[PDB]
RNA sequence: CAUUGGUGAGCAGCGAAGGAUUUGGUGGAUUACUAGCUAAUAGCAAUCUAUUUCAAAGAAUUCAAACUUGGGGGAAUGCCUUGUUGA
């Protein structure tokens, strides 16, 4: 139950740093803020590493065995991770801002550009145990005078070619005996040298600078001493070079500028292969595949990530995330994708497994405040600050309905009917609730009676009663349908934000500004029970404020709560960096999750380092923005009293950490939280955590495979259920023959029914045994499908996971074979003559 | 941050600027400081004007002018991004150059911007004053020093000093 | 735009605009983002719109 | 015994053990290398930060260590190791069996004295290399010349000579010629220490009666004598910043400071270290500096500083006494109890027999801090009792930390030796709390626990009575009386709903907690000594007196495992954080790991010290053990966090031993089975035209015009694995026999052999662009052989019931690409018969259709209605 | 009669060679521990100097550069751009 682990981070495909591919370039590793996301682009899936830097990460590299990663943040705290085990091996603090880190091609050394020193360390093994100090320093070279901007290893891991802000580039041999082969420095650029690469044969050296010159250096005579043989210029006038890379085997130089334009050249002849634009923001990262066929570009201002094949002029993916600006989320009615309503005015539909956005919708001209699904994933409603609720067909991708009021107000929350005739929406400046029909477009009613801004709306999913709750300390229950026009006001102790509604519509849980979650019986309007949550809330201290995190009143309450689908738990989040989940019978905290440890966000640390507090102000409120290398980030265009507007440049404070929406998954035992870093997805998995169910001493994996070998199949299945071990359940499940699936499925005891149903769901989504899984589903639904119907909310997430398998792989296969049957019948039954 | 140092033209007063914000005007040879002000944006340089009684500091963008005890007298709306200030004491002129390619002479007594000159050579990497004839030697990213006067809108002389910048 | 951001986007919306939108017909595969997958393979026009 | 789960990482909490440390000086900074048993540790003397720990444990205890500029010379059992940055650079084996026990390093020479009064000189090879490496000669101090060698030093400006300080004599050797230059007169008492003065050719000798001699090693006389009666002298140091002070260090723990110029005594720091652990073992002035670093055998390293003088004219006569500066320390006695403070594995609480509770950091050893015992004020305003001479609390039996409400109120609840109340502590403030929970039955506290709401603490007394106090306000809430003999274990659910107690009368009581009822009581077959409750899986383990570990769940109150195998009393045990293993440790010097799923012993470690405490981290990172000897905490890392270990029992279905089940490829030949691959491959194949049309950019990129035409083929020499970079292997149709592709050649060969298994293997192998480009080029013109070979290849394919969604899309791609030619020469005999037998096998695919129709219809009916 | 108001005079109780309140200074933590300096594949750290010099490499008609201006109106003399006369 309560044993959730950080699974995934939807949204935010790129934040800051360098993109890396794999060696067999199937996955790409993308630095999201202080996590690292890895997107597998062929097996369409994605994961995020569990570990967490304390600042935004700035460098990524993993060796070409694929076996370990090293990630450095923006003040040099490196973290070495085992890439296959997904566990962190070492934490190593380099003392200053490291610009690049690279492994050797032969994997055994890595080097990094810390300040103006190139330091080469040698890679610890993945097979060795963790030591106190696994890194053994090879050397540290200091020949540059200003900071080093780039590394490049040679093809043999023998020389390393580094580029600096100082207007040179240098070549260093790895070992001391070849010191005479590599002692030269490469002058001649007017600006920062952005890259320096070898050719395939390591005879030519290309050095690309910031102003736009690429120099070809050759070991020629005018003795032989590395002349410059040709200077080529990009002649991009206002823009200048932001990122350079070179695939030496295909002779492909890829260059991204500060204007979104990137050009890619065939280098020693300098012929423009292609030139096209990501956008208007600068291209912060270019990275290239090992075969040189894919180019991954990252722009850091809009958080966007392309990977683009330049032969077939086509985007493998062109994605863009949302940092800090995400107002709402909603799971699809099968937990396959999450719809995100974001403050720059748009809807984005993110697949969960493959961590990418399928569709985006921009018809709101202001910050979209709420999304909500209806008509079982066919329609989706959203309300924004531009005055409109509007409806979206997720088949034809059309905004087919737009609902406005008559009073020019901005809508902050909505609620749809189950039987989606009526949409409903509430504002924070109008005190009314606006009731629109969906079939016609008209304003059906304006419900009145709150004396404070209607903070939250929800329709009961079963008996269809409306529950609104507002800042006049009052939850209110409206019987709209059928001649009633009945209003029942329940008062409560303080002003309400985030009501939520049970899946059976019996009870309603409200979150209050005191810090509590009260739970009320709807039909008999009396309080069933409350949780007191303001003392298990992690409220950090901001940098600007002059009052401690203990005495602060900023975030000791939950602005979003949500029921579990068995009705037994509540997940909750707010403007604090803890999300907490409880079980509502016992009103006790099951688990509290720290949503960020990034010190680049504001409300993370409860106690701020007193070294940073000086005789006039803290040292993190000092703006060091004019110490910057160029005008576009020396610029301050932040109009003064702006909080929660748009365009993070226009607010002047650090982005605070907050969760704006929490939701449970409708199909598989997880929840998504819309934080500022992205859509944090926390999920359990049954592979770990031995948690048996009434086993005795004679219940053993050995006993289960003896019962399987002796072919008591029902006894082996219930022994594996009492073990609750996923591999054993899978082994017995596949070993039962087709001849006696229905006998076993009829003799399964009723306590092991949700276990076998949720196992069949989470197995059959990705397993290939489609007819076996459908035989088991047919046998279970036929043998025990009355117990399910009279215990709906137990199998409410195990049955939604099963019809996530039938309509999403099995029905697609059945559609293909049906079309083949009918095209056969046409192609042989009719007349093709001339 | 790193402290840009400046002395008054008789050696009585010292004016230090931290890179972060810390500007202190002081009598370094007694133990008397007369301005310690923490201007929390990145300051770059400062100079005295005709006295310890007024000093000009080059801040994040705008050049500011402070009195003896540190109250702000002026925020100069011109002098957009100074990195180098120098006072011409016989002419009463505050001379200003920086990341813009412009050189600005500002009369401190009247209050009047005397000259704006396009360097036309990008940001001004170095700057010095001839104490003999008050012409300004600016060093650019060409390796070129140019000698300037506030009368001619072109440099009086352009010398090719170095390679790279100056 | 900057008045809304300065006002910290509590504002009062624009009055009304019954505008006019032309949508061509196309696959909703093509109306999507660039990623390996898709979500729906319908056509953007209804049968009663064709 | 080597292990296969846990591998040794470090032994934290150790600072010194009373080997005289060495100081070294890189540039103008100083480092301090102290021995901790078999490793040394380098500290940054300006801030006492741990720079380095030696990389491997030496095979015996380090007994004499010195430090020149970058290198550290550590002498253990027989040999001298030369270390740089922890990593050992060289190892000098001596030719004796005698234990090397002193050493000096000067010039090209390293000189190491053994305990049979022989001295081994080692020489550099060429004076530019870094450390002395080759054997040079051997010197011997026989019984005529002097006693046992008590120190070995080189006082400066002495060209390749060596001052050897024996117990009675001072010899001076020339270590190039191997000669004994000068032997002094005898000394009337045994000299214990020596230190060279910064005065030229003067050494300072410290005797076993109380006197410091200032021997002049060139005149052969003694310059002066300083008498400290009844004090054995263990250290000597000199101040070298223009103040001529000497600092002597006395084995009753005293540091006495002398002025040598005006012959007075400046100050005495009394009880600077414990006499029982050796007194002050090494004290040295960092040279040029008024700061002196002391270290003692009580696992402590301090610094003392001299402030500048308070008189502005006199100065030299008004010497301000030395004050304390930074210090590092740990436990002086071996720890008695161990807990982890948080789930991040950052801090760990640790209580010792020297009556101190430390909080040690696993991340950075500077953060280790002693929890303070400074009591609060009484709540009413009355006086608190106790002695005026404040001593530490009795040594800690048990503790329980639950940082759910941390910083809010009291957080740790701890139980001390032979006293009838349990104290509280606050981990946030790192100090004691306001409450001491009484037992209310005149019995000592045998167990403590606290709930994970943080509200309740539980005391279990030796007269068998559980008392439940509130941690915020400190008052009795409830009191259960079930047991009659001592209650040794209390725990509670993660939902505060059922508590479980175990006493040493061998009954486990199960109580409801909200209601005050008991749910049951289970009588075991031995007195129970210790309980550990794994709280997520609700399984608690008991260490019984019959040397078994009974694993019992609290939900249904059954003994569910019983682990046998320990030979003596189980000292400790702890669950894995996932609750799969349980690691125990017992007085047969062993540590075992039990896989309680299978119920057997995974791994065993024979460890020489008996492990008295075992704790897992709350993540699966580390194991922390605590042994009988050793003042620190031994730290292990589980290798099963990075690999997977076999749950196969030691003594003295490989997938089921590695807890996996690789799902078999198809369960039955009469069962449809999709491909082993991504589900999206069917959709990519079926709609890859419109997907790429989506993926094109909105306008054409700006190319050049003088671009080479064969740019795709003009690579260099990570190799391309596409259909375009395909070469033919090894008399005109569409593909000759020299220019046949692999697909067309395998299709023809399968048409010969009537077995298209290799063709279908190639089809299931390659990529969607390659699949479309192979199906789109299939010779649809004159006799139609390649089309019909593909069709009955797909027939042979989907007869086998595997990859069948791919065989369905290959048929859809065939009908889409050139189904118009099949419709054109419809009623052709070969192509009509190939389609006929394809339909003959394909018409048995409606099993999937009505199977998903049943599942969809009945699932919808059951869910909604 | 209430003070759940100020200032005191005292009990009971608590109570180990004393107790309470306030404050200055310093040290250690406040992020996860791979050592100092320099001209750095090594030297120094007692010192860089009486080898610190030569050679090589290295210079975009970009011989373009305020992406940096509070609003309205103007700009004598400037300054900018374009043309023009005379050299």
């Amino acid at each position: 139950k309560s044993d959730f682990k950080f699974s995934n981070l939807l949204g935010t495909v790129y934040r800051q740093g360098n993109i890396t591919f794999s060696d067999d370039g199937k996955q790409l590793l993308s630095p999201v803020g202080n996590r690292v996301s890895v997107f597998d682009l062929i097996n369409n899936k994605s994961f995020t590493f569990e570990y967490e830097h304390r600042k935004n990460i700035a460098a990524i590299d993993l060796n070409k065995q694929g076996t370990l990663l090293i990630s450095i943040d923006e003040d040099g705290r490196a973290i070495l991770v085992n890439f296959k085990a997904r566990n962190v091996l070492h934490h190593f603090n380099f003392k200053e801002k490291c610009s690049a880190v690279k492994f050797s091609p032969d994997g055994r050394l890595f080097a990094l550009a810390s300040g103006r020193f190139l330091q080469i360390w040698k890679t610890p093994d993945v097979n060795k145990d963790r030591q106190f100090a696994p890194f053994v320093r090879h050397r540290v070279h200091a020949g540059h005078f200003q900071d080093i901007t780039s590394l490049t290893w040679s093809q043999d891991s023998r020389f390393i070619l580094t580029t600096s802000k100082d207007l040179s580039a240098k070549i260093w041999s790895v070992d001391s005996e070849e010191k005479n082969l590599a002692a030269t420095t490469f002058n001649g650029h007017r600006d920062y040298v952005m890259g320096a690469f070898f050719s395939h044969d390591q005879e030519k050296i290309y050095t690309v600078s910031k102003d736009g010159a690429v120099f070809v250096w050759e070991f020629t005579k005018r003795k032989y001493s590395w002349r410059i043989t040709k200077k080529h210029f990009f002649y991009a006038n206002q823009a200048k070079v932001k990122c350079v890379t070179f695939h030496p085997a295909t002779r492909l130089l890829a260059v991204g500028f500060t204007s979104g334009e990137f050009r890619l050249y065939d280098l020693p002849d300098f012929t423009l292969i292609q030139q096209l634009s990501m956008g208007q923001n600068p291209v912060n990262t270019v990275s290239v595949n090992q075969t040189g066929e894919w180019l991954a570009f990252g722009s850091s201002k809009l958080g966007q990530l392309l990977v683009y094949e330049w032969q077939s002029e086509s985007y493998i993916l062109k994605q863009q995330g949302h940092f800090d600006s995400t107002n709402s989320l909603a799971y699809s009615p099968d937990g396959s994708r999450v719809v995100t309503a974001s403050e720059d005015g748009k809807i984005k539909v993110w697949d969960i497994t493959s961590g990418f956005c399928l569709a985006t919708f921009e018809e709101h001209t202001s910050s979209v405040t709420a999304v909500q699904f209806a008509k079982r994933g066919q329609v989706m409603f959203s309300s924004s600050l531009d005055g409109t609720v509007r409806a979206w067909d997720l088949i034809r991708y059309r905004n087919f309905r737009t609902f406005t009021g008559t009073e020019r107000i901005q809508f902050n929350c909505l609620a749809v009917d189950p039987s989606g005739e009526v949409v409903c929406a509430g504002s924070l400046d109008n005190f009314d609730i606006h009731v629109w029909s969906v079939q016609t477009g008209q304003l059906l009613d304006a419900l009145s009676g709150h004396e404070g801004p209607v903070s939250c709306l929800s329709f009961s999913q079963e008996n269809s009663v409306l529950a609104s709750a507002s800042w006049d300390k009052t939850i209110r229950i409206w019987s709209i349908f059928g001649r009633s026009q009945q209003v029942e006001p329940i008062e409560v102790y303080s002003d309400v934000l985030a009501l939520s509604m049970r899946p059976d519509g019996k009870e309603v849980a409200v979150s209050t500004l005191k810090g509590q979650i009260s739970i009320f019986n709807i039909e008999d309007a009396k309080q069933v029970g409350n949780i007191d949550c303001r003392k298990d809330i992690i409220s950090g201290r901001f940098n600007q404020d002059r009052f401690t995190a203990k005495n602060s009143e900023r975030s000791k309450f939950f602005t979003t709560i949500h029921y579990s689908f068995d009705g037994m738990a509540i997940v909750a989040g707010g403007n604090n960096n803890s999300i907490c989940l409880y079980d509502v019978p016992n009103e006790v905290l099951l688990k509290r999750f720290i949503v960020s440890r990034n010190m680049a966000l504001n409300g993370t640390l409860e106690f701020l380092n007193s070294k940073k507090m000086t005789e006039a102000g803290s040292l993190d409120l000092i703006d060091d923005a004019g110490e910057n290398s160029d005008l576009e980030d020396r610029i301050d265009n932040s109009l003064p009293g702006s909080q929660r507007g748009g365009d993070l440049s226009t607010r002047k404070m650090r982005p605070e950490v907050r969760v704006t929406s929490v939701q449970f998954s409708p199909t598989a035992n997880a929840f998504a939280a819309a934080s500022t870093e992205g859509l944090l997805i926390y999920s359990t998995n049954d592979t770990i955590l031995f948690d048996p169910f009434d086993l005795d001493v004679d219940v053993t994996p050995h006993s289960t495979v003896e019962a399987l070998r002796e072919k008591q199949f029902l006894n082996a299945l219930v022994m594996a259920f009492r073990l609750n071990e996923e591999y054993l359940i899978n082994k017995v499940y596949e070993a039962i023959p087709i001849k006696e699936i229905p006998l076993v499925a009829s003799n399964i005891p009723a306590i092991y029914l949700p276990r076998i149903l949720k196992f069949i769901g989470d197995f059959a989504i990705e397993s290939q045994h489609i007819e076996f899984n459908l035989i088991w589903i047919k046998a279970l639904l036929s043998a025990s499908g009355g117990y399910i119907n009279e215990h709906k909310y137990l199998f409410s997430t195990a049955m939604r996971s099963i019809q996530r398998f039938i309509v999403r792989v099995a029905k697609e296969v059945v559609n293909t074979t049906t079309d083949n049957k009918y095209t056969y019948r046409f192609l042989v039954s009719t007349d093709g003559s001339m | 941050g790193p402290y840009h140092i400046k002395y008054a033209k008789n050696g009585t007063h010292l004016l230090i600027t931290g890179r972060k914000g810390h500007v202190a005007s002081m009598d370094w040879r007694k133990g008397q400081l007369r301005a310690e002000l923490f201007l929390n944006e990145t300051c770059h340089s400062a100079t005295y004007l005709q006295n310890e009684q007024y000093f000009a500091v080059a801040q994040k963008k705008y050049t500011f002018i402070y009195d003896h005890e540190g109250t702000e007298l002026h925020r100069l709306k011109q002098h957009i991004e100074a990195r180098h200030l120098d006072f011409l004491p016989y002419h009463y002129l505050l001379v200003t150059a920086g990341e813009t390619g412009w050189l600005k002479y500002h009369d401190v007594s009247t209050g009047q911007l005397v000259s704006e000159l396009r360097t036309k050579a990008g940001p001004t990497m170095a700057m010095a004053q001839n104490p003999w004839n008050a012409v300004m030697h600016l060093g650019h990213s060409n390796g070129t020093v140019s000698l300037w006067s506030p009368s001619m809108p072109e440099p009086l002389v352009k010398l090719l000093s170095a390679r790279g910048p100056v | 735009y900057k008045l809304d951001v300065l006002s910290s986007v509590h504002f009062v919306p624009k009055p009304a605009s019954t505008s006019l939108e032309i949508r061509v017909e196309t696959p909703t595969i093509s109306m999507e983002d660039a990623q390996p997958l898709y979500m729906s393979n319908a056509s953007s026009l209804a049968p009663q719109e064709i | 015994k080597n292990s296969k789960i846990f591998s040794p990482f470090r032994i934290i909490g150790n600072v010194s053990n009373g080997v005289p440390f060495a100081t070294g000086t890189l540039g103008s900074t100083f480092y301090i290398v102290t021995c901790v048993g078999k490793t040394f540790q380098i500290y940054d003397a300006n801030t006492l930060h741990l720079l380095f720990v030696s990389e491997k444990e030496t095979p015996s205890s380090i007994v004499a260590l010195s430090a020149h500029f970058h290198y550290v010379y550590a002498a253990y059992e027989n040999k001298v190791g030369i270390y740089k940055r922890g990593i050992e650079e060289h190892l000098l084996e001596l030719e004796t069996d005698a234990n090397v026990e002193h050493l000096c390093i000067f010039g090209d020479y390293l000189c190491a004295s053994t305990d049979d009064n022989s001295i081994f000189i080692y020489k550099k090879s060429d004076p530019q290399d870094k450390y002395p490496s080759e054997f040079y000669t051997k010197l011997t101090v026989t019984e005529i010349q002097g006693g046992e060698i008590v120190s070995l030093q080189h006082l400066a400006t002495y060209l390749n000579k060596l001052t050897v300080v024996t117990k009675s004599n001072v010899l001076l050797f020339n270590v190039r010629t191997g000669k004994l230059v000068f032997t002094s007169n005898e000394f009337p008492d045994q000299i214990t220490t020596a230190e060279p003065a910064p005065v030229l050719d003067i050494i300072a000798l410290g005797t076993v009666t109380g006197e410091v001699i200032m021997f002049n090693m060139r005149k052969g006389k003694r310059i002066r004598t300083i008498k400290i009666p009844q004090s054995r002298i263990s250290s000597l140091s000199f101040r070298t910043d223009g103040s001529s002070h000497l600092s002597v260090g006395t084995s009753s723990g005293d540091l006495i400071f002398y002025d040598l110029d005006r012959r007075s005594r400046i100050h005495v720091l009394k009880n600077i270290h414990r006499e029982s652990y050796g007194g002050v073992t090494q004290a040295t002035f960092l040279n040029g500096q008024p700061i002196i670093v002391t270290s003692g055998g009580d696992n402590s390293l301090k610094e003392y500083v001299f402030d500048p003088s308070l008189s502005q004219g006199s100065g030299d006569v008004v010497v301000q006494p030395p004050r304390y500066l930074r210090s590092r320390g740990g436990h002086s006695q071996p720890p008695s109890y161990i807990a982890f403070a948080d789930s991040q594995s950052h801090f760990m609480l640790s209580a010792s027999k020297d009556r101190s509770l430390w909080s040690f950091s696993l991340r950075k050893d500077a953060q280790s801090q002693e929890m303070s015992q400074r009591l609060h004020k009484k709540q009413d305003g009355g006086r608190v009792g106790g002695s005026t001479i404040k001593s530490k609390f009795p040594e800690i039996v048990a503790l329980a930390i639950e940082n759910a409400r941390i910083g809010e109120w009291e957080n740790i609840i701890t139980a001390h030796k032979d006293e009838k109340f349990a104290r509280t502590w606050d981990m946030r403030n790192k100090r004691v709390g306001r409450w001491t929970f009484d037992t209310t039955d005149d019995g000592f506290v045998k167990s403590v626990a606290m709930s994970q709401c943080g509200n309740f603490g539980f005391i279990g007394s030796s007269n068998g009575s559980i008392t439940i106090y509130n941690m915020q306000s400190g008052i009795l809430r409830k009191k259960y009386k079930l047991h009659k003999r001592a209650v040794t274990g209390i725990s509670l659910d993660g939902m505060n709903r059922k508590m479980v107690s175990c006493g040493l009368d061998g009954i486990v009581g199960f109580y409801d907690f909200n209601k005050s009822t008991l749910l049951g009581k289970l009588k075991l077959d031995a007195p129970i000594t210790a309980m550990v409750y794994h709280r997520s899986s609700d399984l608690f383990a008991l260490a019984l007196d019959d040397l078994s570990i009974v694993v019992i769940d609290a939900v249904t109150q059954r003994v569910v495992r019983q682990l046998w195998g320990h030979s003596n009393r189980i000292t400790a045990f702890d669950f894995s954080p996932e609750g799969r293993w349980i690691v125990s440790a017992s007085l047969d010097s062993t540590i075992r790991t039990w896989d309680l799923p299978t119920g057997g012993c995974i791994d065993g470690i024979i460890v020489d010290n008996v492990a008295t405490n075992v704790k897992f981290s709350p993540n699966g990172d580390l194991l922390a053990t605590t042994h009988v000897t050793g003042n620190g905490i031994c730290i292990w890392t589980n290798r099963a966090q990075f690999k997977t270990v076999s749950t196969r029992t030691i003594d003295e279905l490989n997938d089921i031993d590695f807890n996996t089940y690789t799902s078999l490829e198809q369960i039955d030949k009469e069962l449809l089975t999709l491909s082993i691959g991504p589900r999206s491959k069917m959709n990519t194949l079926l709609h890859l035209d419109v997907i790429r049309k989506r993926s094109k950019p909105k306008e054409a990129p700006k190319k050049s015009e003088k671009l080479p035409f064969f740019l795709q083929l003009s690579g260099e020499k990570s190799v391309r694995e596409g259909i375009a970079h395909e070469t033919p292997e090894e008399f005109k149709v569409t593909g000759r026999l020299g220019f046949e592709s692999h697909f067309t050649k395998q299709l023809r060969e399968g048409s010969q052999s009537k077995d298209y298994s290799s063709l279908l293997a190639t089809l299931i192998n390659f990529s969607p662009a390659a699949v479309d480009l192979e199906i789109r080029s299939l010779n649809s013109f004159e006799p139609f052989d390649e089309i019909v070979w593909f069709i009955d290849a797909l027939t042979q394919g989907l007869k086998s019931n595997k990859n069948f969604e791919l065989y369905e899309t290959f048929m859809s791609l065939l009908f889409k690409a050139h189904g118009d030619v099949i419709h054109a020469n419809n009623k052709n005999q070969d192509i009509a018969s190939a389609l006929q037998n394809w339909e003959d096998v394909h018409k048995k695919e409606d099993r999937l259709d009505d199977l998903v129709k049943f599942c969809m219809g009945v699932a919808a009916f059951v869910t909604t209605a």
